[PDB]
RNA sequence: GUGGAGCCGCCGCAGGUGCAGAUCUUGGUGGUAGUAGCAAAUAUUCAAACGAGAACUUUGAAGGCCGAAGUGGAGAAGGG
RNA sequence: GACCUGGGUAUAGGGGCGAAAGACUAAUCGAACCAUCUAGUAGCUGGUUCCCUCCGAAGUUUCCCUCAGGAUAGCUGGCG
RNA sequence: GGCGACGUCGGCUACCCACCCGACCCGUCUUGAAACACGGACCAAGGAGUCUAACACGUGCGCGAGUCGGGGGCUCGCACGAAAGCCGCCGUGGCGCAAUGAAGGUGAAGGCCGGCGCGCUCGCCGGCCGAGGUGGGAUCCCGAGGCCUCUCCAGUCCGCCGAGGGGCACCACCGGCCCGUCUCGCCCGCCGCGCCGGGGAGGUGGAGCACGAGCGCACGUGUUAGGACCCGAAAGAUGGU
RNA sequence: CGCGACCUCAGAUCAGACGUGGCGACCCGCUGAAUUUAAGCAUAUUAGUCAGCGGAGGAAAAGAAACUAACCAGGAUUCCCUCAGUAACGGCGAGUGAACAGGGAAGAGCCCAGCGCCGAAUCCCCGCCCCGCGGGGCGCGGGACAUGUGGCGUACGGAAGACCCGCUCCCCGGCGCCGCUCGUGGGGGGCCCAAGUCCUUCUGAUCGAGGCCCAGCCCGUGGACGGUGUGAGGCCGGUAGCGGCCCCCGGCGCGCGCCCGGGUCUUCCCGGAGUCGGGUUGCUUGGGAAUGCAGCCCAAAGCGGGUGGUAAACUCCAUCUAAGGCUAAAUACCGGCACGAGACCGAUAGUCAACAAGUACCGUAAGGGAAAGUUGAAAAGAACUUUGAAGAGAGAGUUCAAGAGGGCGUGAAACCGUUAAGAGGUAAACGGGUGGGGUCCGCGCAGUCCGCCCGGAGGAUUCAACCCGGCGGCGGGUCCGGCCGUGUCGGCGGCCCGGCGGAUCUUUCCCGCCCCCGGGGUCGGCGGGGGACCGUCCCCCGGACCGGCGACCGGCCGCCGC
RNA sequence: CGACUCUUAGCGGUGGAUCACUCGGCUCGUGCGUCGAUGAAGAACGCAGCUAGCUGCGAGAAUUAAUGUGAAUUGCAGGACACAUUGAUCAUCGACACUUCGAACGCACUUGCGGCCCCGGGUUCCUCCCGGGGCUACGCCUGUCUGAGCGUCGCUU
């Protein structure tokens, strides 16, 4: 249950906040799911997706052991784009059609050295969680 | 509704020009322009008798009627008839005021809670309250109150030592203090008889805060327990008691049905 | 507009009194606000005694209500005269001071001299650092709690007397009597009446 | 049968509680009706071109009109 | 010609201005228009939303600036 | 008892059609509307007895000569909790428990017994008690007598019981008491002997007394004040263009 | 005649400050109606409200008695509950209408002119410095202010000075840093539990089923919302005196700055004027032989003045000290900036406005002022062929669905088009009663009964009766072991190592005092504690009844499944 | 036979009711309670690669710096991907800048007309010579400077 009375429980309130998310917000709710080996080498449970990891898609009509890159992160509609998931149009041309992250799972993250640090503050954190239990 | 629906310039057109009486809003260009303002009529009007906020919203019961009905709400809690027949599957339950030990105000943890009910067998009436995870049915979802769930079991105690905190995440469920009692919580629905777990030093504790007929307590300073109209209540047996079957005529078992 | 036996009335609603209405929808909101600006003021002061200083007994005025004992506004400077306290130095002592009040009574004056004596008997003072003058060792171990509550020396106690059996004697059970009112009323009145005759008599030669 | 995401029974509780009319309000659509009307200031016709397509466009020839207080040629105000 | 007119200027609502018609004062004049007080008042019109069961009227008395209205008694229903 | 197969059997609706009989178009004011009275072309949705205060009575509940926390106060910092819980040397106060008079003010217990003073149309002391009396009065109590397979002896019971008794609430009546006024009158009292206090007996005026029934909450009807069931003027005022 | 001083005034784009205007929900000062009510209408009511004008502030205003009271007296203001719909006002009609006690919320008090005293002991500006950060000074030197009066000590609760008497060395800010902060100070950012497991339905799952005797996993986290549909675990989050980061605040301790109070006696001092008050005229009030205010006229006193709710005279008493000033809190808030919630509305509703809304448009203007939400999960928004000049089609194609084709969810009625059926000179429609036809449903069609008991014809399995083994219930009994209900007590037991209650008692108990001659008298009590008595509730032995839905064991009877 | 008319039913059209949805109101409450001459509220005009509105901004104009954040913005283009430089974007915002009117301030409001002071060049300049900078409103307080008076008086002559 909610107990803080400084942070909303309604409806209207957080889907307003939600579609008129600032665009540094929208990438921390569009975080998706590490796998169950590579939450296991870095001890954290969930990442916000940029430009170029490594992917596989869980759950939709393309789904199943389909590694491959994300190549376009729309933050506006809430959605990645992924390089091989596809689908031609009436055109003959063939287009990007695209999912949301939740709905998709991190088989290889891309580091640099901003994504370290994000790694260690959020691994270093969860420790102080299992010391909580004296 | 809010200062009103009259912030708008409009006159009655008055004389014949076969249009209603109705006040007219002014001016011309825009559609609004020749249509039937303010009154309980019209598309845009003022609603009939628009409703205040000094409406009297809130209601007085003396304290004896409160006391009253949370000795009435307690009594029934502790008849079987009445307890499962609100629909508490207390069916493998030993006996109906369930006392454990003062040692369960000490639970700092949910783990001890779950088995606590499974042990007491009233962990099938928890799983009663995860079969009503219910959506609302109307317009009251989009008034922030989406989820229909039973009510289950009540924990009552006093003297808190963490037993607030093991059980309010298991869903269905309340506490309530012996030393402050709710009737709105002891029979939801204005309905009587919710099943209670009590505590040992909560239940003791109800001695000395509603008295017997020969005390009074002495935790509320002039309240006795209410008396009765109804010394022996099973009619079943005054109605079959030797001295009332004495002085009874004989039962009348014909019919005499009309004659042709 | 009238009807049947009912009652004649004034409802005093000719006015325009849906703009001056009053609903109190904030009133459990204020009392939770000065509960809060009582705590908060308890625990900002001191150990000093919470609802502030010492009141004095009073008797309320007007016949209806002078039975009773009520506790007052200060402490009316010539009972902080004789309990030997200066008028500038008393209101850190934590007593109230009310220069206007009078005291014509003895009885009133010296029940309130014994209230205020009552109360520097049961004062600890702190030093600021510990000089202490008109006082001596460790704080009275630590001053056996820390912040009383709604009055320090109890400010009403209204007490009443025992009188506890009499015999029913002569003089007692023969002349106090309805006589003894009726008579003295009249007395009352006629006073200036009779001495205006008197002075008829005494102009009389 | 359509439709595509919510809903209902019983026990109490609470109302901005049930429409045929108010020359009611707002929106919609009929009959009338393919009807009344497309009639102030005299007037158009022939060929060609361009065009999917010409009573009405342009061009040429004819017949006419305004007739210098103009149906001409310029402005002020106003429009933009 | 007490002539006709443009532009500028002055007069503003119980006021203006009038060779006088109660004319004109922005399609409004025997007191403009705009917003408000204001959901002004109406003994006078028009309307007043589901079912079944049971009971069932009155247009008369007296008073009222009363006569299109009320108070009063009668007639009515419900509770006992 | 009898009759009948692959197109028949039974069935009725917001199906259609026919016939015979009946049948003027609704709402509305009105003595009287099918009206040559008014409103209504059609369809959809919106649309009119509300709420607050006061009072009255009825009813439901809690307590009950009392009742009521409504305003405050207390309880870890708790979603629900603007809830609930408690106080009582927080009952102040409200209404009720007492009325009457303009007011000064005054302010609701009687009967019997036994005696005595002119038992004087008047009264006094002591006891017994204690809301008087009459007429009706549900219920209850007593009840001769009455009712049982053979006769004299004994038991519970029940039904029938003329009559008699104590009589609820309530109604009618009579008496009584308290206050205001009236008339007629005599007596008693003393923080002081007076243009002083108190008493009596009859008659009238009072929203009184005569062994208390109220308070709080809820609901319903009614009346009122508010925009007040909805819509409706001709106006009046203030400030401006 | 000139110059000087001062006094009245001018000028300046003089050096430096200030004010104007907006918003206006709440607050203060003025000004001010009429509709309405009175069934008409003048006074009255509406209403001292609307409109008008002017000033603020986060609050404002008020505020430390020229008060209430009339007795055992209270003691600034403001708010709340009562007082009270009361006193009172009123064509005494309609209507209007306070306060003082009392209970609370909050509580805080002061300064000045005057009268005296101190050699103006005071203040402002300029210049350079002590020495400084983020700039203000106490120090130094010049120009002014000011004796027509700056400053100190003083304020009606009295004050000052001189005595005498017994004490005591203080307070304030600034600087650096350490130690805290009751919800655990504030602001800001970024972090923190657990299924995407197996089967399955689907356009797509968040569906449905399942996880050993450890209850599949987490829970101080089962709020909420977004994700191809209903999610504790996929994802933000939410929980937690979770952690770490950045900035900021209120308060200990080194250096400045400031520093004799109280009591008793003695003497001296001691107060606000065109104001009070009176007359008169207006407005206002519940204020009535005038509550308040204001104009004009008259105009004070000093044991005085004001008030004491019926005009006036006399008299006594009570109470306060006006005509100068400041002041927190409790209170108000339909504007603003942020928040949180709802038995609220759901696109003719709710703001006029869910949308490019105070917008388009209207009016010379003041001003008036709308209508207008929805494809899909994802544009995957119909390439291409073919007819046409094109709009528009026919195929194809996407999609679960185009029966979702760019105002596209669902798609009602009125009205229209067509198809199918039926009918048609008394306009149509209706009520009743049948008939005929049609759509369809049910039986299934000369093929309809169903279970009970009995005797028939065979077929196939095993119990019953009986008894023994066996646990389990039903009913009655000594209430035998345990048992509680109610009067009766006793052990006064627990009363001093027992609870509460009493307007019971005790003047011999214990503490600080009054009434008379250092002591004392119960000599009558005061404020409080103590301990007896009574009323009710906590055990032990006996005794009383029932063993009451409060029960177990034994035996009994008759069931029951194995 | 056909047509017309009428009533039903299927389908189609018109129309946009109902239902389901909701980044909106509305009510209540809490916390703070802050404009302006140092130029406010409000208005006008302008600013984007394609950009009318809305929204945001001011010739530094769809935003600059800084801090925080850590790979995007996105209708299509274009461009630096560089981040062990400085780092896209977004939020915060304490640094800068902020056209014209407006209390609006040189005067007028007609983009009209100036006055002094200074600066870069032309007469190497006074007496009205291009551009740029600065200043020029009213009321008022304290101080200053200038000085008015048959006001009051002194010392004089
Ligand atoms: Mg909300
Ligand atoms: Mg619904
Ligand atoms: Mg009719
Ligand atoms: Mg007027
Ligand atoms: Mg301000
Ligand atoms: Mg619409
Ligand atoms: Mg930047
Ligand atoms: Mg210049």
């Amino acid at each position: 249950m909610k107990f803080n009375p400084f942070v909303t429980s309604d409806r209207s309130k957080n889907r307003k906040r939600h579609f008129n998310a600032p665009s540094h917000i929208r990438r921390k709710i569009m975080s998706s799911p590490l796998s169950k080996e590579l939450r296991q080498k870095y001890n954290v449970r969930s990442m916000p997706i940029r430009k170029d990891d490594e992917v596989q898609v869980v759950r939709g009509h393309y789904k199943g052991q389909q590694i491959g890159k994300v190549v376009q992160v729309y933050r506006k509609k809430y959605v990645i784009y992924i390089e091989r998931v596809q689908r031609e149009k009436a055109n003959g041309t063939t287009v990007h059609v695209g999912i949301h992250p939740s709905k998709v799972v991190i088989t290889r993250l891309k580091l640099d050295k901003d994504r370290k640090k994000i790694l260690e503050r959020k691994a270093k954190s969860r420790q102080v969680g299992k010391e909580k239990g004296k | 509704s809010e200062l009103a629906g009259h912030q708008t310039s409009a006159e009655s057109w008055g004389t014949g020009r076969a249009v209603a009486r109705i006040p007219r809003v002014r001016g011309g260009g825009t559609h609004r322009s020749g249509q039937g303002a303010f009154g309980n009529m019209c598309r845009g009007g003022r609603m009939f008798a628009p409703t205040k906020t000094w409406r009297r919203w809130h209601r007085r019961v003396n304290t004896t009627q409160k006391r009253y009905a949370i000795c009435s709400a307690l009594a029934a809690s502790a008849l079987p008839a009445l307890v499962m027949s609100k629909g508490h599957r207390i069916e493998e339950v030993p006996e109906l005021p369930l006392v454990v030990e003062d040692k369960v105000e000490g639970y700092k943890k949910t783990k001890e809670a779950v088995l606590l009910l499974k042990k007491l067998k009233a962990w099938n009436d928890i799983k009663k309250v995860y079969a009503s995870q219910r959506m609302r049915a109307g317009k009251g979802k989009m008034r922030n109150r989406r989820r229909i769930q039973r009510r289950g079991p009540c924990i009552i105690y006093n003297e808190d030592n963490g037993i607030i905190k093991a059980f309010r995440n298991i869903p269905g469920i309340t506490l309530l203090n012996v030393s402050k009692l709710n009737i709105l919580k002891l029979a939801p629905g204005g309905h009587v008889g919710r099943f209670c777990i009590w505590t040992e030093s909560a239940f003791r504790k109800l001695d000395e805060l509603y008295g017997t007929w020969r005390k009074a307590a002495s935790l509320k300073s002039n309240y006795n327990l209410p008396m009765h109209k109804m010394i022996n209540t099973d009619l079943s047996r005054i109605l079959k008691s030797p001295e009332i079957q004495r002085a009874l005529r004989a039962p009348r078992k014909k019919i005499h049905r009309r004659v042709l | 507009a009238p009807s049947r036996n009912g009652m004649v009335l004034k409802p005093h609603f000719h006015k325009d009194w849906q703009r001056r209405v009053a609903t109190w929808f904030n009133q459990p909101a204020r009392k939770i606000r000065r509960r809060k600006a009582r705590q908060a003021k308890a625990r900002r002061i001191a150990p000093r005694p919470a609802s502030g200083p010492i009141r004095p007994i009073v008797r309320c005025p007007t016949v209806r209500y002078h039975t009773k004992v009520r506790a007052g506004r200060g402490f009316s400077l010539e009972e902080l005269r004789v309990a030997g306290i200066h008028k500038k130095v008393a209101r850190t002592i934590g007593i109230s001071v009310d220069p206007r009040r009078r005291n014509k009574s003895t009885e009133s004056l010296q029940a309130n001299v014994q209230r205020l004596k009552e109360y520097r008997s049961k004062l600890i003072l702190f030093p600021r650092k510990p000089s202490a003058p008109k006082k001596g060792d460790s704080s009275a171990e630590e001053l056996k709690l820390a912040t009383q509550l709604t009055g320090p020396v109890m400010p009403v106690r209204n007490v009443y007397k025992k009188e506890k059996a009499r015999v029913i004697t002569e003089e007692e059970k023969n002349f106090k009597a309805f006589a003894s009112l009726r008579m003295a009323r009249a007395n009352a009145r006629l006073f200036g009446i009779r001495a205006k005759r008197a002075k008829e008599a005494a102009e009389q030669d």
